[PDB]
């Protein structure tokens, strides 16, 4: 059933299983008109796609011709996300295929239901966890590759860098949504904590810093301060 | 007007015929049934006295044959049982109706509920749903499951309505998937219409004998199978108009027919706040959304 505390480590067992976030797919400026009416304008988004014990992102850049002349888009876009979800699933390997689909938030759970009739035996699963991977758009390279699409893409990710290499899949998994919660909860602070030291730099196959371990605690205790920093700004505390 | 005799009646029994009932005491001269109106299905049910968890009954056509109850102390029940012999049969009514052991089928004649409720039903259609060739008539009880209930156990003894599932590749196609879950229409108009129904009278007859089925015996198979087929209706954007304006009908009298006290184990509160307030057809249907809000305005 739902995805929760209780159940963490199974995201990290040898059943293939992927997150799904829609967060980014359906995304708008909303301005004035000349009229003084108010209207939207879409911009590129995306699909995030993740493989939690592998690190692999399945990145689908939604480019805003795909809105084009539609109507309800915010509906839309939950079945778009499905269709893309389960297109993606098809052009898997067999071996390949998840047994487990979990999505982030419950309006996605009939959409990608229905889209998966042919897969009975793939389980689609809420989740209780808050995962900020609403942040993805946060990652500047992700970023840029969304906003530079001139159309449909598909491209692919480890949002684990090599870290595999080092720490197991259930301690890079708590690195990456620590980060992500991190660029959620204050972008420039985030970045600027991320970049602060020139001397550590992001290799071109690479998405984050190329910290050593021990700058890595460093880093992490960081993100912790300025997660509890905000907190308290937010709340008086 | 037919008749349907008692052999005799050994058990304290509430006995139901079509949408009136009756008591009857422990081995009272009891002996039946007269002046049942010919031209419909009827339904005589039971509710043992000293066990409410006998609810079951006999849907028959006293056209199709001369029907008796007797009770079987082995079994444990009011059987209903055919007469072959058609002069024993009329002798043996005609010496009850002279002795006056027989309640009269209380019709009165302004009155066209029973029609109202099955207008729709035909016997050749339940004994599709009830399979037991080797009678005419056909027993239904409360703990009886539908086809659906068992894939989700005994077959024999099952409920074959016609399965209905939203999330079926049955009722979406490849390719239209938004489309097909957000408007019913295909699996309403191609599928079960046109497909497995072949007309809306089929439909409304089947969707009339599950909430009957619901409402006299308590069976909840029925009536899960009653709202699915509203639903479906309900949350189609193309619907026939002439099968609006009769469902609008069907409804009304089933809900002007449902106990006052039954609403809580009858009436599915989402189902209907969806079919009335939310679906395409909030609008479509005038009267019964007069009498629900009238009469369960709680639930809504
Ligand atoms: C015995 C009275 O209950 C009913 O008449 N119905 C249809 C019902 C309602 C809910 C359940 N669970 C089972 C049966």
């Amino acid at each position: 059933g739902a995805m929760n505390s209780s159940n963490y480590a199974e995201l990290f067992n040898n059943d293939i299983k992927l997150f799904v976030d829609d967060t980014n797919v359906y995304r708008v400026t909303v301005h004035k008109t000349f009229e003084g009416n108010v209207a939207t304008k879409a911009i590129n988004g995306c699909i995030f796609t993740l493989n939690p014990k592998t690190g692999h992102l399945f990145l689908k850049i939604i480019h805003t011709s795909v809105w084009a002349g539609q109507k309800r888009l915010s509906q839309l876009a939950k079945w778009k996300t499905a269709e893309e979800v389960s297109a993606l699933v098809r052009s898997l390997p067999k071996e390949e295929q998840p047994k487990q689909i979990i999505v982030t938030r419950k309006a996605m759970l009939d959409p990608l239901e229905v889209h998966m009739l042919d897969f009975p035996n793939i389980a689609i699963r809420p989740t209780e966890l808050r995962l900020p991977f609403s942040a993805a758009m946060s990652i500047d390279k992700l970023s840029d590759v969304v906003m530079k699409a001139t159309e449909p893409q598909m491209v692919l990710f480890n949002i684990y860098d090599d870290w595999l290499d080092r720490i197991s899949s259930y301690t890079a998994f708590s690195r990456l949504t620590l980060l992500l919660r991190a660029l959620k909860t204050n972008e420039e602070s985030a970045k600027m904590i991320l970049l602060s030291d020139p001397t550590i730099t992001i290799k071109s196959y690479h998405l984050w810093p190329s910290f050593t371990d021990e700058q890595w605690i460093t880093i992490e205790s960081q993100m912790r301060d300025l997660i509890l920093t905000e907190y308290g700004r937010k709340y008086n505390v | 007007m037919n008749t349907v005799p008692f052999t005799s009646a050994p058990i304290e029994v509430t006995i139901g015929i079509d949408q009136y009932s009756f008591n009857v005491k422990e081995n009272q001269p009891f002996h039946g049934i007269k002046d049942i109106p010919i031209g419909h299905v009827h339904v005589i049910h039971f509710q043992h006295a000293d066990n409410s968890s006998m609810r079951y009954g006999y849907w028959f056509d006293c056209r199709m044959g001369n029907f008796y109850i007797q009770y079987d102390p082995k079994d444990g029940l009011y059987k209903m049982m055919e007469e072959r012999d058609g002069a024993k049969f009329e002798n043996i009514v005609h010496n009850f109706k002279e002795r006056q052991m027989m309640v009269s089928y209380p019709k009165i004649d302004e009155d066209d509920t029973w029609y109202n409720l099955t207008e729709f039903v035909q016997m050749d259609k339940i004994r599709k749903i009830v399979r037991k060739d080797e009678n005419q008539f056909s027993y239904v009880d409360s703990s009886m499951t539908t086809v659906q209930e068992n894939e989700l156990s005994d077959p024999a003894h099952s409920l074959n309505y016609t399965v209905i599932n939203f999330k079926s590749r049955e009722a979406i196609r490849p390719g239209h998937e938004m489309e097909d879950f957000l408007d019913k229409s295909y699996y309403l108009n191609t599928v079960m219409l046109q497909g497995i129904f072949k007309n809306s009278s089929n439909y409304f007859g089947e969707l009339q004998f599950a909430f009957l089925n619901a409402m006299f015996f308590g069976n909840y198979g029925s009536s899960l199978q009653w709202h699915a087929m509203i639903e479906l209706i309900c949350s189609s954007a193309t619907v026939p108009k002439h099968m609006l304006d009769k469902l609008d009908e069907i409804l009304y009298y089933q809900i002007k027919t449902l106990p006052e006290q039954y609403s809580d184990i009858l009436l599915n509160e989402r189902v209907w706040n969806i079919c009335l307030y939310s679906s395409f057809q909030k609008n479509s249907l005038h009267n019964t959304e007069k009498i629900m809000e009238n009469k369960y305005p709680e639930l809504l």
